[PDB]
């Protein structure tokens, strides 16, 4: 979660 | 050809997200999963520790930028949404701006018109924001997550956005229909963009690449690869001349924007792959930056022969 990129 | 390492010359022994110098690399900044913003004497740190301000916050910190003018003022985007301002003197927060709907990933306060700042939202929105005013000064509704937002360095007309939607999208601030550019070429969401100078701009993406682009031409330039980054916000930081980048192998990376592979790289029991590199900066145009990692170990490296 923290510092994970997102997706669409 | 100068250098081919980088050596550990301070440690300050969790995940730091972003780490900042201050307008006369003076005092740098870190922020992130502890819900802290400390700040540190560089020179103290170079020469030894302990934060000289420590600014408690209401959500996790995902970035962070300095004002340029008013050099005790500093930014912060957190996982609430919310962007604000601070006052490092007081430890008070100048500004909450509260309009975005869902997580800010990033704030970057313009160098050319130093009161306007602008942030980017897992909302879709790019919101531009002056100290002056409460309300937002422009709003910029987009199709995708908006991971990373930054100031042109010559011109606060101009931002790079980077998207989750995989490009880059060059905006003119003065006519928002249309961006001027939409750079395409990454295979995967955008995570960082910072430029090396007022046509240069860099980009990373968890497709594992580093790319240059020269926006007055609108040109792809240059891919740069040797990382790992599949999954993280790993940290991006350029000057003139280099560009340096966190990896999931618990490892930084330098390259020369002229060379498409590391002119050097550091290693910061587990694997290498259960840490990585969170958040990285270079001091100004020299060879010295700060770098942090996902146990929260900060270390000044220099490049070196």
């Amino acid at each position: 979660g923290f510092g994970v990129v997102p997706s669409f | 050809t100068r250098y081919s390492r980088l050596r550990v010359i301070a440690e300050i022994r969790n995940i730091v997200s972003s780490i900042e110098f201050d307008r006369d690399d003076e005092l740098f900044a870190t922020a992130g999963v502890s819900r802290c913003i400390k700040v540190f004497d560089f020179s103290s740190v170079v020469n030894e520790q302990c934060p000289i301000v420590e600014m408690s916050t209401r959500s996790k910190l995902s970035c962070l930028s300095w004002n340029k003018h008013e050099k005790n003022h500093i930014a912060s985007s957190d996982y609430e949404g919310i962007v604000t301002v601070w006052d490092v003197t007081t430890r008070q927060s100048l500004m909450e701006y509260e309009e975005h709907e869902k997580r800010a990933w990033s704030v970057d306060f313009s160098r050319t018109e130093p009161s306007m700042l602008v942030s980017g939202s897992d909302d879709c929105k790019v919101k531009v924001w002056c100290t002056r005013q409460e309300a937002s000064v422009i709003n910029i509704d987009m199709k995708a997550n908006i991971c990373c937002v930054k100031y042109n360095p010559g011109s606060s007309n101009y931002i790079a956005v980077g998207s989750a939607d995989h490009h880059i999208h060059y905006y003119d601030l003065r006519n928002i229909s249309q961006p001027l550019h939409v750079f395409s070429g990454h295979k995967k969401a955008v995570s960082y963009v910072k430029f090396l100078s007022n046509n240069e701009l860099a980009s990373a993406s968890t497709d594992s690449t580093l790319r240059l682009w020269d926006v007055k031409d609108n040109l792809p330039v240059r891919t740069f690869r040797g990382h790992t980054n599949e999954k993280n916000f790993v940290g991006l930081t350029v000057n003139s001349e280099y560009l340096a980048c966190g990896s999931e192998t618990n490892e930084v990376y330098v390259y020369h924007k002229e060379i498409t592979r590391p002119v050097t790289s550091h290693r910061f029991e587990e694997e290498a792959g259960s840490y990585f590199i969170s958040a990285v900066c270079w001091k100004s145009d020299s060879p010295t930056m700060l770098t942090a990692n996902s146990q929260g170990t900060i270390k000044v490296l220099v490049l070196a022969a």
